[PDB]
């Protein structure tokens, strides 16, 4: 499977640098060239910076002076090196392959992206979550996992690692007032298949090395 | 320095009736190349950007064919034949041209039959206690259309400020909205009280529904 895979998002105070990379599978990152788009939280997108395959780049204007995209083919590996952070930068940030070569002529659209990694810009030091269980009606019964208080943005949760798929809803996080974020994942299970079943969510807040599972039994 | 313009912002389509969206350029989008530089980009909620359209009415490797895209020189049109619940999410268009700008992204939504929702509660965890905060939650599983009504009552007497609300994006598949609703306070304040009531209002109902739990 073509496909690009993130990794190392992150918080930092402004000012702060960090660096993002990707990871490419079945095709090599020299061979094309390589680009970041952003996405701020509840914006749309914004391209960032590309990488041509003679080593050159080009970049957008919010950004030039502070960001270098650079690839290591021996890895092959992208990487993006952001400097020099402000709370502008703050947002999902998407590497992705452009399928494309303007020293020839053909332009096959960017058609391979990673999952999108994520940067928080602020000063706030990380805060993690805890994760509360959230245990049961019709034919079918509901059930779900709180994980609440925590900063910053986001969190990974998934059901018995991504065995359950079907019938989950992860929620969008809320803002407290008290600065923290808190989310509720929950899933529709058959009444029928009662609690003689094991069901742990798997709650994972990058920014701190907190990575849990629970039962959720009534 | 190229502008893209993309309208309208949001669409709610019956499944399987047409949809258009349109991009037009702030300067024309055709090349020596005999080419028009646009792509259309589709991003389904919680995915990256994935590739539909490119040069203007390229289809790209495993898009359905009911996604044709069309139009030149400083206009062009992403057309979805007939709509299906799979397609619901933000699309976006981009000229790559100089330098790689996106329209804002007509978000697509899905006109369903009415659903009422499954409604469901759950009480303050052993451990949240144990720590001395007392979170409510209230599901409405699978509803449409968005529009829901969560009423907090404690002891039946209302409940206004101390709860927030999450609403899921539309499903792909039964084009569903989800909702979870967080009645938050101190406990202290928590076991003042022993009746606690979610109450919910929806077009799909005839009477505002009231599962519920006392102390």
């Amino acid at each position: 499977e073509v496909q690009l895979v993130g990794s190392g998002g992150g918080l930092i105070q402004p000012g702060g640098s960090l660096r993002l990379s990707c990871a490419a599978s079945d095709f090599s990152v020299s061979e094309y060239y390589m680009t970041w788009v952003r996405q701020a939280p509840g914006k749309g997108l914004e391209w960032v910076a590309v990488l041509y395959k003679d080593g050159s780049q080009f970049y957008a204007p919010s950004v030039k002076g502070r960001f270098i995209v650079s690839r290591d083919n021996s890895k092959n590996s992208l990487y993006l090196q952001m400097n020099n952070l402000r709370g502008e930068d703050t947002a999902v940030y998407f590497c992705a392959r452009e399928n494309a070569d303007y020293g020839s002529d053909y332009y096959f659209g960017m058609d391979v992206w990673g999952q999108g990694t994520a940067v928080a810009v602020s000063s706030a030091s990380t805060k993690g979550p805890s994760v509360f269980p959230l245990a049961p009606s019709g034919g079918t019964a509901a059930l779900g996992c709180l994980v609440k208080d925590y900063f910053p943005e986001p969190v990974t949760v998934s059901w018995n690692s991504g065995a359950l798929t079907s019938s989950v809803h992860t929620f969008p996080a809320v803002l407290q007032s008290s600065g923290l974020y808190s989310l509720s994942s929950v899933v529709t299970v058959p009444s029928s298949s009662l609690g003689t079943q094991t069901y742990i969510c798997n709650v994972n807040h990058k920014p701190s090395n907190t990575k849990v599972d629970k039962k959720a039994e009534p | 320095d190229i502008v893209m313009n993309q309208s309208p912002p949001s669409l709610a389509v019956t499944p399987g009736e047409p949809a258009s969206i349109s991009c037009r350029a702030s300067q024309s989008l055709l090349y020596s190349d005999g080419h028009n530089y646009l792509d259309w980009y589709l991003q389904k909620p919680g995915q990256a950007p994935q590739l539909l359209i490119y040069l203007g009415s390229t289809r790209a490797s495993g898009v359905p064919d009911r996604f044709s895209g069309s139009g030149s020189g400083t206009d062009f049109t992403l057309k979805i034949s007939r709509v299906e619940a799979e397609d619901v999410g933000v699309y976006y268009c981009m000229q790559p041209l100089q330098s790689y700008t996106f329209g804002q992204g007509t978000k697509l939504e899905i006109k369903r039959t009415v659903a009422a929702p499954s409604v469901f509660i759950f009480p303050p965890s052993d451990e949240q206690l144990k720590s001395g905060t007392a979170s409510v939650v209230c599901l409405l599983n699978n509803f449409y259309p968005r529009e829901a009504k969560v009423q907090w009552k404690v002891d039946n007497a209302l409940q206004s400020g101390n709860s927030q609300e999450s609403v899921t994006e539309q499903d792909s598949k039964d084009s569903t909205y989800s909702l979870s609703s967080t009645l938050t306070l101190s406990k202290a304040d928590y076991e003042k009280h022993k009746v606690y009531a979610c109450e919910v209002t929806h077009q799909g109902l005839s009477s505002p529904v009231t599962k519920s739990f006392n102390r």
